């Protein structure tokens, strides 16, 4: 599953809903998750490793954890600026078959954190 | 409709090709076999070929090219057999317009057309198409194989009558013709026994079927002459001399060949038959029977050439006695017929509607009218349909019987005449052989009818 | 001067399929190469090494080396522009099976931009005779009309070097730090209009996948060809002018009824590369470099209209795009990527429809008219080109291979060529709505067609027959005890008879609110 | 449709099925997949399930407005 069709929250059950027609209770269900409803420094080490790259590549303020690549400066052509930047501060074989399927920069951390 | 699509629905037997291909592989695989016989001579499938494709090497060196036209008008005979494959072979599109027809009709085609070469008896550079003679463009290098085409394009142009004032050019694509053609060859089963007759003028699309069915079938297209167009006499021979086994005809024409006696005019080797373009009288498998092979195997075919050679098979083993006139039978195979109402609408069974034909074997359009094909053909939530203007009606069966035109069919000073109930009653006298009824020019618009007699032949 | 051998940015477009080598890149891992296949008798191989490693010398863009999201000039590249195979010493079916082991790598191939090699000329001297000249140009260097641009220089070069004009002056840096600069208060100006549309933009074209776009590591396109007649192409190109159309919108607008007519939305994205010549020197139609730009057309295709309304709205949503096509497609996409909607144009449609022939004169003269080709464009499904072949014109259709159901791009498009020549061969007021491929519908009436087994009844009558034949036979079972036919319709019709005690009667309505 | 429009019969499943798939629409009655616009998409091509044919229930009971924009009529 790509980033749009993540479950961007998740729930379970120990056995779905039924509906009074039989069916799984899918109105039910979207409605429970609908009402089970109702950013953050730097702190790691390859968060700030990552911020001295994503930073000098964008030109704006990585202050976040939770900064996300897309929106910050999504481009490909960014990302091959990342990607010598990281390949420099690491030299680790970073790509974009790695980093945008984790786009936001506490989930890249963990990319830094293999050293591969 | 449940019925109605079934039958509509029925899938292409379409080997989807360019129309000529199966010919060069029969002529590749057997270039010994008869492809044709003639006057007395004979043609060999490895003959027509290399002469087709000479034509076709003439035609690239006169800059005949992709989907490019040309005007074909040559005495019947494997000159005019080779000109049409060289044509198609050179990836171009036929325009049959074969040389009895006056050069009257032909000069207004001559430029509908868009026709930048003909093909003739004759080089004439300075002519409207620059003209060529067939045996000067059989003195041109062979083009090793045909020309590539995918189906798409354009193969033939076959024009209507000069009935229509200006002619139209029937665009049919090599998808259209090759849909048919398959969908007729495997019922027909067309072999290397099988020997055609082309009775066909070339500007008949039954001639189609002649070339490209009984030719890619490898099944020998048996000709008369051009001084033989209407000998019934030469076409018993042939059948006779050149065992031809699948007859092809407008009913007329097989009418022609039966009004001459069994002990001078032996059929029994007519393996099966294909009736078409205008009414078979009811009785006509009734006569044919006895003369033609055992199985004698009457098919009668429906639709005009906007739907390629034809759109319907009615198989006759014999007459079930309510027909009035021979059906059209189901749809062919990858081919449909709606009926319709005025307003495109279909109508339901036993209502009498135009009749619309649609699927793989729709012409193309015309040929230089895109203006008058979007009248001719048209497109709904069911896709493309050609509406002929031909009359006609379902039964509960799906069979879909023939009644007419939107022309003949008219009010005059009053009710809608059934002329084909003229023609009937007429024919239901006794010593009538066929007739037939018109609507008139002057002011009074009159009816008019004619009547045929029969003579019963004896020593 | 951004001077001749100095490292400089990618202009635009060329960002994108630099981009599209990257093997995680979405449907990326290949060149944005067009391969060419001619076909001619017998040419001279030294005229032809001659003349490619003439048009490298002659044309700086042509000897480009890619690295780092830049290009950067060699002098003379490091490895060779011509691919000579003299394989006139074969026999020619060994010849034709090893020529397809070359002609599937070579065209499906990651050229070596980063070596100078943008342009790999090439032969197969096929031992039938016949010289297979082959073109690889890494559109990286070069817009198609560029590309035919090469063509004209090299079929100069091998006819007559002698002849080769002039060494066309204007860098393509030096154009870049002009054209997209002088460009960039359109830039921005169109920006605003983009930025404004990013929610209300269209998708991608939603065409059915067996592949989904990212999930497969090598795009191997499959060109799917139409050589339409010089006759249709004079039908199309009079209905065009009889409507006031470029022939380009024509094609274009009739594609996007395709595509609209096989996308899940009638609505979508698809790209057109603009061939821009808007720098003021004569020779920039005669530099053979990348100044295309790509524009994002969101085009919109209503059923009902007749194709003349659709093409000439078609041909104004064109006109109108490119004047915000000042703004690139690639950083629009960026932009909705930044506004977090991933929003492509997978589908290019790439009208190199000039006057004179695809292929240039002095070319076709030399060896041919354009035999075969394939391009290998990243991040597009579907790169449909258009290409004058004599006085008829080349549909090509450069699908990816397993990304689409197999067959659908062959039927698709025999959709779309029957419909291009249904526009030759019918008045464009007919409805601009296609047929569906006839095989297809005609399954379907099969489907739908299956006769009604309904001994129609009312929903009753087998049950109260079935009571009256077997009265005692078990039709309810319950917790233990059951019910017989006959125990069931009579408790049923004296229900029925206190039914119509209680004023029902036939179709009017009853609750029933009964545990089971 | 009154209680289906279907039957896939399943004997064994294929492995390029994603989901089980309505089978041949049943006897007297039919599916179309169609456009925004009604007009029928090509095979693959995803769009919306109207059910036709002697199936079809009339409509919504007291609810003719509903049954017009959920039931429509075609020369299909
Ligand atoms: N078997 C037939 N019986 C009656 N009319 C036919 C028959 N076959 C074709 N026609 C129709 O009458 C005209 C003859 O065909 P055509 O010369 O192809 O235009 C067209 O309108 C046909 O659809
Ligand atoms: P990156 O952010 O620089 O590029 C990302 C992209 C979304 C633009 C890319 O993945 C993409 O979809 N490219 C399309 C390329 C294209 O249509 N080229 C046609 C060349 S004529």
């Amino acid at each position: 599953l790509p980033q749009a069709m993540r479950p961007e929250r998740l729930w379970c059950l120990p056995s779905l809903p039924l509906n009074g027609n039989g069916k799984v209770d899918r109105r039910r269900l979207a409605e429970s998750m609908t009402r089970a409803l109702g950013a953050e420094e730097p702190l790691e080490a390859h968060e700030q490793a990552l911020a001295e790259c994503w930073e000098a590549v964008l030109k704006r303020p990585v202050r976040r954890r939770e900064a996300s690549f897309f929106s910050l400066g999504g481009d490909s052509l960014l990302a091959t600026r990342l990607l010598a930047g990281i390949r420099e501060r690491f030299g680790v074989r970073l790509g974009m078959a790695d980093f945008y399927r984790q786009p936001t920069l506490a989930g890249l951390a963990r990319h830094l954190q293999v050293q591969t | 409709q449940a019925r109605r699509a079934l039958l509509n629905g029925q899938p292409a037997c379409a080997t989807a090709r360019t129309l000529h291909r199966d010919f060069f592989l029969r002529a590749a695989e057997a270039p010994d076999a008869d492809a044709l016989l003639y006057r007395d001579q004979r043609v060999t499938r490895g003959e027509l070929a290399e002469r087709a494709l000479r034509i076709a090497g003439g035609l690239r060196e006169a800059g005949v090219r992709p989907g490019d036209a040309v005007e074909v008008s040559l005495p019947r005979g494997p000159q005019q057999v080779a000109a049409v494959f060289g044509v198609l072979a050179a990836g171009a599109c036929y325009v049959p317009l074969d040389i009895d027809q006056p050069p009257a009709r032909r000069r207004l085609i001559e430029e509908a057309a868009g026709v930048c070469l003909a093909i003739t008896e004759e080089d004439d550079p300075q002519a409207l198409p620059p003209r060529l003679d067939v045996q000067r463009l059989l003195r041109g290098p062979a083009l090793a194989a045909p020309v590539p085409l995918a189906p798409q394009a354009s193969a033939y142009v076959i024009y209507t009558s000069g009935s229509t004032g200006v002619p139209k050019g029937v665009e049919v694509s090599h998808a259209a013709a090759i849909n048919t053609i398959d969908a007729l060859l495997d019922l027909l089963r067309v072999n290397a026994s099988d020997r055609l007759l082309a009775v066909s003028a070339l500007d008949f699309d039954l001639s189609v079927f002649d070339l490209f069915g009984g030719l890619g079938a490898g099944a020998s297209l048996v000709l008369p002459a051009q001084e033989q167009a209407r000998d019934a006499a030469a076409w018993a021979e042939a059948i006779q001399r050149h065992a031809v086994s699948l007859w092809n005809s407008a009913p007329a024409l097989l009418e022609m060949a039966l009004s001459l006696p069994a002990s001078q005019a032996d059929y029994r080797s007519l393996r099966a038959v294909l009736l078409s373009g205008d009414w078979v009288a009811l009785d006509l498998p009734g006569r044919l029977r006895p003369r033609c092979a055992e199985g004698c195997r009457l098919h009668v075919l429906g639709g005009a050439t906007e739907a390629g050679i034809w759109s319907n098979l009615q198989s006759v083993d014999t007459v079930p006695p309510h027909w009035r006139s021979i059906p059209y039978g189901r749809p062919l195979p990858g081919q449909a017929y709606r009926v319709v109402d005025t307003h495109g609408r279909d109508v339901p069974d036993l209502v009498v509607g135009e009749l619309w034909i649609g699927g793989a074997s729709l012409a193309r359009g015309y040929r230089n009218d895109p203006e008058l094909s979007a009248r001719r053909f048209v497109h709904d939530a069911q896709g493309r349909w050609y509406r002929t203007g031909d009359r006609g009606r379902y039964w509960g069966d799906g069979t879909l019987e023939f009644l007419g035109r939107v022309d003949q069919q008219v009010k005059v000073r009053g009710q809608r005449i059934e002329l084909g109930e003229v023609e009937a009653a007429l024919c239901a006298q006794a010593g009538v052989e066929s007739a037939c009824a018109a609507v008139l020019g002057g002011g009074v618009a009159s009816l008019g009818a004619v009547l045929v007699p029969r003579l019963a032949p004896r020593a | 001067a951004q001077d001749r051998d100095q490292p400089f940015e990618l202009s635009s477009v060329q960002q994108a399929y630099w981009l599209g080598r990257g093997a995680g890149e979405v449907l990326g891992n290949v060149s944005c190469h067009a391969f060419l296949e001619f076909r001619t008798r017998d040419v001279d191989p030294q005229r032809l090494a001659a003349a490619a490693e003439c048009v490298r010398q002659r044309h700086p863009m042509l000897r480009a080396r890619f690295l780092d999201g830049r290009q950067q000039i060699l002098p003379t590249p490091p490895l060779s522009c011509f691919d000579l195979q003299d394989w006139r010493t074969l026999q020619v079916d060994e010849a034709e099976r090893d020529w397809q082991a070359l002609r599937d790598w070579r065209a499906h191939e990651c050229l070596a931009v980063e070596r100078g090699q943008v342009f790999l000329l090439g032969l197969v001297r096929m031992p039938g005779g016949e010289d297979r000249l082959w073109l690889s140009l890494d559109l990286l260097a070069a817009d198609v009309e560029s590309l035919r641009l090469l063509l004209a220089e090299l079929g100069v070069a091998y006819l007559a070097p002698e002849r080769l004009a002039e060494p066309p002056a204007l860098h393509f840096a030096d154009y870049l730090a002009h054209r997209a600069a002088q460009r960039a208060e359109a830039a921005a100006r169109a920006r605003d209009y983009w930025l404004e549309r990013l929610p209300r933009l269209p998708d991608a074209p939603a065409l059915p996948l067996a592949c989904a776009p990212e999930s497969i590591r090598q795009p191997r396109t499959r060109r799917l060809a139409f050589q339409l007649s010089a006759g249709e192409s004079r039908r199309l190109e009079r209905l065009a002018a009889q409507h006031g159309v470029t022939l380009s919108s024509v094609f274009g607008c009739a594609f996007a009824l395709v595509l609209a007519r096989w996308s899940e939305s009638a609505e979508f994205l698809l790209n057109v590369p603009l061939f821009d010549r808007h720098a003021d020197d004569p020779r920039i139609g005669e530099v053979i470099a990348d100044f295309t730009t790509l524009l994002l057309l969101e085009c919109r295709m209503q059923a009902g209209v007749s194709f003349a309304e659709a093409v000439k709205s078609f041909q104004r949503n064109l006109h109108g795009a490119i004047d915000h096509a000042a703004f690139p497609a690639l950083e629009v996409l960026r932009e909705a990527r930044r506004q977090g909607q991933p929003r492509s144009a997978p589908v290019v449609f790439a009208s190199n429809l000039g006057e004179e022939g695809f292929v240039p004169a002095a070319f076709r003269d030399a060896f041919g008219d354009l035999h075969d080709m394939l391009s290998q464009t990243p991040q597009v499904w579907l790169d449909h080109q258009l290409y004058r072949v004599g006085d008829g014109i080349l549909l090509a259709w450069d699908s990816v291979v397993g990304l689409f159901p197999e067959g659908l791009p062959e039927t698709m498009f025999e959709a779309y060529v029957g419909l291009l020549q249904r526009l030759c061969d019918s008045a464009w007021g007919q409805p601009a709505d296609l047929p569906l491929p006839w095989a297809q519908q005609a399954r379907r009436a099969l489907l739908n067609g299956q006769p009604a087994c309904a001994t129609a009844r009312t929903l009753h009558r087998d049950f109260f027959l079935r009571a009256a034949e077997a009265p005692d036979a078990d039709a309810l079972l319950y917790r233990d005890q059951r019910v017989t036919r006959g125990e069931l319709a009579e408790r049923a019709l004296r229900i029925a008879g206190g039914l119509r005690e209680a004023g029902v009667r036939p179709g009017d309505a009853v609750e029933v609110s009964l545990p089971r």
